[PDB]
């Protein structure tokens, strides 16, 4: 499977190092590459990779781009989530962003579709909310939207 | 403000 990671406003510094340590990791796994940069955006697509390479490199990625705790929680967050939804349908479409209020996780699986968003919560609350949004897919579900916000 | 995203 085929992954494509992006990071907006990074420092020309960390994007630098973003850059760098793909390449490396990807050459070191023998896989294709695309690495696209402008002002403010940085854009890495692979192609054929196990899913656990995938999230490696993002983790990674991820490291490299210097970001805190707070945003390496969510990044681990997001890990969780996307692997789980493909434990589901290996074909579903996951798409899931973070940004300095919280994380945002879009699903397209057949014809279902599930929706999940989150303002300053855990991790813990992020995984539990995405087996509660599987449970109810698995029970015939088509669409499933979830939102938590913090208190 | 940083915004991270995987797709795919």
């Amino acid at each position: 499977g085929s992954v494509t990671f992006e990071f907006e406003n990074l420092s020309e510094e960390a994007a630098e190092k973003v850059k760098k340590y793909v390449k490396e990791v990807a050459e070191k796994l023998g896989v294709e590459v695309k690495v696209e940069e402008e002002e403010g955006k940085l854009k890495i697509y692979v192609e054929n990779l196990k899913e656990e390479d995938a999230l490696d490199i993002f983790k990674y990625a991820a490291l490299a781009a210097e970001l805190d705790q707070e945003y390496l929680d969510m990044v681990e967050a997001a890990i969780k989530a996307y692997h789980l939804f493909k434990e589901y349908d290996e074909n579903a479409t996951i798409e899931i962003t973070i940004d300095d209020e919280g994380i945002e996780v879009k699903v397209e699986s057949g014809d279902r579709v599930v929706t999940l968003k989150f303002k300053n919560v855990s991790k813990e609350e992020v995984e539990e909310a995405v087996k509660e949004a599987l449970k109810q897919l698995e029970a015939g579900q088509k669409k499933v939207e979830v939102e938590v916000e913090g208190g | 403000g940083q915004r991270i995203r995987v797709r795919i």
